[PDB]
RNA sequence: CAGUUUGAUAUUGGUGUAUGUCUAACCUGGGUCCGUGAUCCGGAUCAGGGACAGUGUCUGAUGGGUAGUU
RNA sequence: GGCGUAGUCGAUGGACAACCGGUUGAUAUUCCGGUACCCG
RNA sequence: GAGGACCGAACCCACCAGGGUUGAAAACCUGGGGGAUGACCUGUGGUUAGGGGUGAAAGGCCAAUCAAACUCCGUGAU
RNA sequence: AAGACCCCCGUAGCUGAAACAUUGACGGCUCGUUUGAGAGACACCCAAGUAGCACGGGGCCCGAGAAAUCCCGUGUGAAUCU
RNA sequence: AGCUGUCAACCGAGCUUUGAUCCGGGGGUGUCCGAAUGGGGAAACCCGGCAGUCGUCAUGGGCUGUCACCCACUGCUGAACACAUAGGCAGUGUGGAGGGAACGAGGGGAAGUGAAACAUCUCAGUACCCUCAGGAAGAGAAAACAACCGUGAUUCCGGGAGUAGUGGCGAGCGAAACCGGAUGAGGCCAAACCGCGGGGUUGUGGGAUCUCU
């Protein structure tokens, strides 16, 4: 290992998503991530097995535009994000509390 | 073009005679088929 | 353009007889030569001057 | 002025009586083969044309096709 | 600078495997239920 | 059961009239009107560029501008 | 906090660089030379499709004119110290 | 001895005399596009080869390096065809590509305007375009001037002078000799002759080659 080919899946995982919709997917075990947009599904599923050493049988991701505001000045563009929707065997769970 | 022979040309010479011919009918047909080179100095002696 | 000295070609006026200045060009004279360079045979746009001097 | 066109001259040579003939410059948008998987290109090689044509400089003719103006 | 060979792009065409029902305030042939299909 | 065939909606067009004319619209509205299986209409992708393109030919069209587009430059033209 | 040489920042005047840049000097280092001069011979060499010349042009005070020198294209085309 | 850039206040939470913030020099990181250069493309998007490596029963998937074209050189092979070349293969290069306000050298080159019209002419070798640069560029060491006296590489500035000249002798255009200044610098090759090297570098001509002192 060096300093260069260094990579650890938490980087992939960048925060949990707390909402009522990602709140109502918890009780059918769909955890909700906002991930590094470059990553795909497969990287997605490997991060979530390696950081939570849990089964994942299916990852979904969603990308979202960025939200245009407007300001004094005139017009801002928040950062454009990509969600993942992890779906785990059944009896796994993730406490992200 | 004045030339050296190195071959017998019909109407022209012998070999190792030294004659003038128009350019053209030197740099077309007769140097390139040996029959003749290019007057030198060194031409002389070497008919000598 | 011959491929072997450089020439170019000119450019200048021409003339009339009331004297009316137009623009024209000497082209030099390049014919268009089978030639060995380095035992490959090869084609080359030459000017009459290189060839009556010998350098082709 | 472009364009079309005439002649001289260079590229352009041999040989015979302005005009024949020859091959070697030059031209083939002719055939076949190779680079090569390739209708371009080039190199071979056979088949022709041929010092003609094409092109450069010089030159006469024509030139509302175009351009500047009265 | 113009054209173009091998190539490489270029759908408005060709080839290619999923349907029904339910659900949220906002998505559904995408999630859920049942039964299917294709490539490795 | 053919047709640059007939009547007639969609679609394309614009012959007549009235309205509009600082308009609802920098060319339209209402009622009639022509073609409506063909030289037809239309979507998508290409392509032709200014003394030039294209033109079933009106000097028509080429971004509301065309007997030679538009922009910058010569330029503070005359 | 209203017109400041002495309230502050500064100015006059001095002073300062581990680091790297620019540029000097020196040493190493590198290179060049290590026979030369005179007299007599000889006509061997002294930049070629160039100079000149003919035609068509460009530029020079010079608008091609009796037009020199300079540059370009086409043909023709030398000599080497007499 | 304070600090957490600014619009720009505010809250909250922190760092700091074990020397922060701030300042200067060096170094590491530096996603994707762009000459863009692995292939493609509607720039910031998409899809790969080869080697290595992490992961898994394994595909799928991560991460690192590397892969455009042209040119220079070294080697292998050598077509139609026999030499042979063309071409192909391999190995390397801190080689090129593009950008930039003005200035520069060499080429191409307008018209409006003036001429109270207009074509020679002017505008003007200007605008603009093309190739190539450098910190400057270009020029530059006499096949030069001058006038029988003489100066001695080039460049730039003030004169000579709006003069000599040039011009539908129209509108206009326009030097040089020489004078005063800024700076001051000279070197090297080709040729002949001898085996890429030696040789030699000239205007009072010099060099080669041979003979003599």
């Amino acid at each position: 290992v060096t300093s260069k080919t260094f990579t650890d899946p938490r980087d992939i995982l960048v925060k949990p998503v707390v909402s009522e919709k990602s709140y109502a997917l918890l009780d059918e075990n769909k955890y909700t991530f906002v991930v590094d947009p470059r990553a795909n599904k497969t990287q997605i599923k490997q991060a979530v097995e390696a950081v939570f050493s849990v089964k994942v049988t299916g990852v979904n991701t969603i990308n979202r535009q960025g939200k245009r505001k407007r300001t004094r000045t005139g017009y801002g563009k928040r950062a454009n994000t990509k969600r993942a929707i992890v779906t785990l065997a059944e009896g796994n769970r993730i406490d992200i509390f | 073009m004045k030339i050296i022979l190195t071959h017998e040309v019909s109407g022209l010479g012998a070999a190792g005679d030294v004659v003038d011919v128009k350019d053209g009918y030197a740099r077309n047909y007769l140097v390139p088929r040996g029959f003749a080179i290019r007057w030198t100095k060194g031409g002389e002696k070497d008919v000598a | 353009n011959c491929d072997v000295c450089g020439k170019g070609p000119g450019f200048g006026n021409n003339i009339s007889h009331s004297h009316r200045r137009t623009s024209r060009r000497w082209n030099p004279n390049i014919q268009r030569v089978r030639a060995v360079v380095g035992r490959t045979p090869k084609r080359l746009n030459v000017c009459t001057s290189c060839i009556k001097a010998g350098k082709v």
